[PDB]
């Protein structure tokens, strides 16, 4: 479930496993020594058959090892506090209010920060200058009858910005 | 009396010879006059009613009611523009006099005296509510809303009619005092059950009780927010007061065949508030909440007690408030966004950062906090209840933490979390609307200060 | 609680921990280096440099990532926007 | 050299409306408990004698407040 | 080593452990890339009429709509009267009532009679 | 005693100032944290005497 | 081949403000609207919410409340000042009454 492809591979998935059997030897093992050598043990239980030109018994050997890291795991891992699952999750979300909003302001407050509104105008017109034919002619232009990715090409063609950029560049900056 | 009546139809013809950008003032100023005008009448003293003819009185019963009516105008006609304001000139005149209409027709209603008259201005208060609400009623399905209410309203209060002639013609006159001083106890043949059951019956059907009580949301979700407010506050508590007074004749039989209706009415109450708890529709979500206070008041009708009297008008008239409060910031919603679901407008804590005062006072009502009068009117009732069954209290206590829950659902969906970031069209707040929720809740904790006025007969 | 990041400090910080990590050199560690051609070290200890990164700063980055840093200079990037590093 | 920008929803529409409610209630929110202060501060309440003998009174004086 | 984690109704099966998922035939290819494809066009779709500058309103989704009248007005039609609907309705309509019934009718001949007897502790009861 | 009565129920009604205060002042005042933290102290102080007095 | 209607594309969405700054409530007439909010508090508020709780904060003992503690004042007192027993029960008189028969 990833935008890239359809699957992760069969080494990402190893990975991952790695990447959160590593955690939760960080959220069993405190003192960080015992860490430091459990971590190196860890290492060299996966160097003993990485090597395998097999592939079946690799991925059964990859079975077998979920099963004693599901049967090992912590009951708190240790999920850091601005992950989703932790502590955080969108902690300050109070004011993370999108820019569709502060254009709706009176013309009194309008006069109280005049500089910001005159550049945040030209960024409107920035927009919608290069709106139609650019970005709408690059996306009905590239792909298949079915686009089938989730990605999306540059704007290589000559100047101006890469096509649906609005709501990715202009977010919350996520501490305010 | 006629000092109400008669300014109520001359603002009527007002309406019709003022102008574009005229008619709107004349409406609004001189219906809040006659708010004045009935704030007069609370006089209510001692040793019975008082009398306002050889036609009209009032019971203490009738006068909170009657002046919730007169206070609900106003915010009414105020609360039922843009979202008609660029319809036509003389449609819109049509509809201000069609709800000036409605309001005659429940003053006449309110203070009646003879119990035939009270059922003639019944269904006059029914036929402009069938009116508004088909002509505005917004949705595709304002035919089918329509047309469930009008055939559940009039075949049940149908044999009402038939019964209330019958016992005319076998007691003398209808005066509600002749109605008293001269009832004589009736005893268990079958044909006693029976007018009973069409007198309790029909009312029953205009609460609702939980058998009946589908007639209400089509009802409530396609109609405009004028109707929806008359038809929740003034026509629910409507019924509730014919039936209090007309179970002053039948009392020696209503212990014997009230037994399915109390129980009827509790479990329907606990599956009510359960039903509550997982619909769309967030317009609905005040309909079935209206049925679940109502389901308690028909508890507190049918057991006998004075305890139970007062906690029942105390209930009326907290959730009339609470219920036409609630409508209109579903409707302030839905004039935001065109959807009417409840997943799909969130956020709003953020934006729009003092209509969520109001969204949280409503709901701490309709919680009952503590000094409103909700929780005034639920604890008396449950009070009684528990002094007629050591075990009724299971229900009650499962009603009030199932409403918790739902109330609060309602409060932290839709304007909780995240707003959903694709809206980028709703405006910051009018004038308009704060001054709606203004109109609504100084009068609740003002009579939450002190509430020995809205206290019933039994006081 | 915000001490200010800066673009020449994160670049500091993130090549004091690589050249601290053993089994590279001091000499060809480069900012524009790679991971995969020329420090020719492996995807294993490439994801103990990426753990190293998440623990020192304080946050995830997700597997959709750590399968295409490869390189110093997008692990500087991607704690930019992660931080949104301007003052 | 240092500051920021918050990105408020409005200020402006929300102060006046509350600021109109606030002028609009104590414009004779005053006049009133100034008015009934001079009442029970000059006009006196009552007094708690009897009937006089054969002196009906009126349907008031009957009451301690005076503004009852 | 481990009793291989039997599910339940409250207990997803997570990520890892399936083991279906090793199993990949042609037709798992097959399956995933045409799924990648659907969220593909989709989120074409949803992206080109989410960043237009001139739209003003939302974006109106039908998904929402249609699982709202699926969910409401697509109940009653369509339907017709089973041995399990029948069943279950008259079960979870009128067991509880029925039940709830009977006991309130216990408890009021109860103290319908035993106060009919005198012996209640009724000295004081006034708020009835 | 008027004393004991009348310094509780102060120790009460202290605590109703600020509420009222910034639902009137909508002047946004800058020593609000340091206004509730003075009008606690107060209720503290006033809270000490009839305690005192109690256990006398 | 075929359209089913003739009509206008719907709806036609009026921000209210956006040719207003100022406005409040209803429509884009300038002055009416400010008219609007001036009745709507001045004889909403200034003139019903602050005399409506003078009025019902009070009036007469409203179902003779006080009438009542005072008149029971003076009879609990003369039924301690005269010896008989406070609340005299069976409160119609049992001369003046006629039990039916067996
Ligand atoms: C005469 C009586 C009415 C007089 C009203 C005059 C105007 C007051 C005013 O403008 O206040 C500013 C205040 C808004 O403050 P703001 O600084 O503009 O913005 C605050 C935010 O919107 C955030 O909103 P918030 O945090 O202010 O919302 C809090 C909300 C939450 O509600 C509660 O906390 C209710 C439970 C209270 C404790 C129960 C025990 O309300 C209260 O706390 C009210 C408590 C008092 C109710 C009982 C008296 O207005 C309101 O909250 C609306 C009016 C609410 C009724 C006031 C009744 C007072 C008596
Ligand atoms: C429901 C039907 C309600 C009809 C009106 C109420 C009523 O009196 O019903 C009794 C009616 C008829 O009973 P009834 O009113 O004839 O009662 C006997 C009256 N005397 C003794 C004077 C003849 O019941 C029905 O018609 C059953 C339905
Ligand atoms: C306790 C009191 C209970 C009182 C119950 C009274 C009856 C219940 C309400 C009757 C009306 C029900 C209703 O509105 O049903 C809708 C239905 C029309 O629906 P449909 O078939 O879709 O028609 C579309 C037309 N294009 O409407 C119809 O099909 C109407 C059928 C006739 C109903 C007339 C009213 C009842 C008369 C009963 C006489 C016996």
């Amino acid at each position: 479930f990833l935008p890239s492809a359809a699957y992760l591979t069969h080494q990402q998935k190893v990975l991952q496993l790695y990447k959160r059997a590593l955690r939760h030897l960080e959220s069993r093992c405190v003192h960080r020594d015992k860490y430091r050598y459990f971590a190196c043990l860890l290492r060299a239980r996966f160097d003993e058959h990485k090597n395998e030109k097999d592939m079946v018994k690799a991925t059964q050997l990859l079975r077998e090892a979920e099963k004693e890291f599901w049967h090992g795991q912590h009951p708190q891992p240790y999920i850091f506090p601005e992950s989703p699952g932790g502590t955080s999750y969108e902690r300050y979300e109070c004011y993370k209010v999108p820019e569709w909003c502060l254009d709706d302001w009176h013309p009194s407050e309008k006069a109280m920060y005049p500089d910001y509104f005159a550049k945040r105008e030209q960024w409107k017109k920035l927009r919608r200058e290069s709106w139609e034919r650019e970005v709408k002619q690059l996306q009905e232009e590239t792909p298949v009858g079915g686009p089938r990715t989730e990605a999306l090409p540059p704007a290589r063609k000559q100047g101006d910005l890469p096509p649906l950029w609005w709501h990715i560049v202009t977010r919350p900056r996520e501490r305010p | 009396m006629l000092k109400y009546i008669i300014p109520t139809m001359m603002l009527m013809p007002l309406t019709w010879l003022s102008k574009n950008s005229m008619i709107w003032i004349n409406t609004t100023l001189h219906s809040l006059l006659i708010s004045l005008t009935s704030l007069l009448l609370l006089n209510q003293f001692g040793d019975n009613s008082l009398n306002f003819s050889l036609t009209f009185f009032s019971d203490s019963l009738s006068t909170p009611l009657l002046i919730l009516t007169m206070w609900l105008l106003p915010l009414m006609l105020m609360a039922s523009q843009h979202h008609l304001s660029k319809e036509n000139l003389a449609r819109k005149k049509l509809f201000i006099s069609m709800l000036i209409l409605l309001q005659l027709f429940l003053i006449m209603t309110f203070t009646a005296t003879e119990l035939i008259f009270f059922y003639i201005m019944f269904e006059a208060t029914l036929v402009p509510t069938l009116i508004i609400i088909t002509r505005w009623g917004n949705q595709t399905e304002r035919l089918n809303a329509g047309l469930y209410f009008l055939f559940y309203t009039l075949a049940g209060s149908l044999p009402l009619l038939v019964a209330l002639i019958y016992i005319q013609n076998t007691m003398g006159s209808l005066n509600f005092l002749i109605l008293q001083y001269w009832v004589q106890p009736m005893p268990n043949s079958w044909s006693n059950t029976f007018m009973w059951l069409a007198c309790m019956m029909a009312f029953m059907v205009k609460m609702p009780l939980y058998g009946l009580h589908l007639w209400l949301p089509k009802a409530h979700v396609e109609a405009p927010i004028a109707g929806s407010m008359v038809l929740a506050a003034i026509l629910l508590k409507l019924g509730g007061y014919g039936m209090m007074r007309i179970t002053l004749l039948l009392n020696p039989i209503t212990d014997f065949m009230a037994y399915p209706f109390i129980m009827l009415s509790l479990w329907g109450m606990i599956m009510t508030s359960s039903i509550c708890l997982r619909q769309t529709d967030l317009k609905s979500l005040i309909a079935y909440s209206s049925v679940s206070h109502m389901a308690l008041v028909i508890v507190a009708i049918l057991i006998q007690t004075p305890w139970s009297y007062m906690g029942a008008t105390a209930l009326m008239i907290a959730h009339g408030l609470t219920s036409s409060m609630l409508f209109c910031l579903a409707n302030s919603n839905y004039e935001r966004v065109h959807s009417r679901t409840m997943i799909l407008a969130r956020g709003l804590q953020t934006l729009l950062p003092l209509m969520a005062a109001w969204w949280l006072l409503a709901s701490l009502t309709n919680l009952a906090l503590p000094p409103s009068i909700n929780l005034i009117g639920e604890l008396f009732v449950v009070m009684s209840t528990f002094s007629w069954s050591n075990i009724t209290i299971i229900l009650m206590g499962l009603n009030m933490v199932i409403t918790a829950l739902y109330s609060l659902y309602m409060l932290i969906t839709t304007q909780r979390g995240k707003h959903t970031h694709h809206i980028n069209n709703i405006l910051p707040s009018f004038t308009r609307e704060n001054a709606l929720m203004s109109l609504h809740m100084l009068p609740l904790l003002l009579l939450s200060l002190n509430p020995k006025i809205i206290l019933g007969p039994l006081y | 609680d915000a001490p200010p990041l800066t673009l020449e400090g994160i670049k500091d910080r993130v090549l004091y921990v690589l050249k601290l990590y053993d089994k590279i050199d001091p000499e060809k560690l480069s900012v524009n280096s790679h991971f995969m051609k020329d420090l020719g070290l492996d995807s294993l200890d490439q994801v103990e440099i990426i753990m190293a990164m998440e623990d020192e700063f304080g946050f995830e980055i997700p597997d959709i990532d750590a399968e295409k840093l490869m390189c110093p200079q997008e692990i500087v990037d991607y704690i930019a926007d992660k931080k949104d590093v301007y003052e | 050299g240092k500051r920021l920008f918050i990105i408020k929803p409005s200020g402006f529409y929300d102060k006046r409306f509350l600021k109109l409610l606030r002028f609009y209630i104590l414009l004779t929110g005053i006049p009133v408990v100034i008015g009934i202060t001079l009442i029970n501060v000059f006009i006196g309440e009552a007094e708690l004698a009897e009937i006089p003998e054969g002196y009906v009174p009126e349907h008031w004086e009957y009451f301690k407040h005076p503004i009852s | 080593s481990f009793p291989k984690y039997e599910p339940s109704r409250l207990a997803s099966l997570p990520t890892t452990l399936d083991p279906a998922e090793y199993d990949i035939s042609s037709e798992t290819r097959k399956a995933q890339a045409e799924r990648l494809a659907i969220r593909s066009r989709l989120k074409r779709e949803y992206q080109l009429q989410y960043n237009d500058p001139s739209r003003r309103g939302v974006v109106e989704d039908p998904a929402l709509i249609r699982w709202t009248c699926a969910r409401s007005a697509n109940v009653y039609p369509n339907f017709r009267p089973n041995t399990k609907t029948s069943l279950l309705g008259a079960l979870f309509g009128i067991g509880p009532l029925i039940f709830w019934y009977y006991v309130f009718k216990t408890d009021r001949d109860r103290k319908e009679k035993l106060i009919q007897e005198g012996k209640l502790d009724r000295t004081f009861n006034i708020s009835y | 005693m008027n004393l004991f009565s009348s310094l509780t129920l102060v120790t009460l009604i202290l605590l109703t100032m600020p509420i009222a205060a910034i639902n009137f002042n909508t002047h946004k005042f800058t020593n609000y944290p340091l206004y509730v933290k003075t009008t606690i102290s107060c209720a503290f102080i006033t809270s000490m005497i009839p305690t005192m007095m109690f256990i006398h | 081949p075929t359209l089913r209607w003739q009509e206008d594309p719907e709806p036609e969405d009026e921000n209210l403000y956006e040719k207003n700054p100022d406005s409040h409530g209803y429509d884009k007439d300038p002055a009416v609207d400010v008219w609007n909010m001036r009745v709507v508090f001045f004889f909403g508020f200034s003139i019903v919410l602050v005399l409506g709780s003078t009025f019902v904060a009070y009036l007469p003992d409203y179902r003779m409340q006080e009438w009542a503690r005072r008149e029971a004042e003076r009879l609990v007192k003369y039924r301690e000042a005269h010896g008989l027993p406070l609340m005299e029960s069976n409160c119609f008189d049992p001369s003046k009454i006629q039990l039916p028969e067996d």
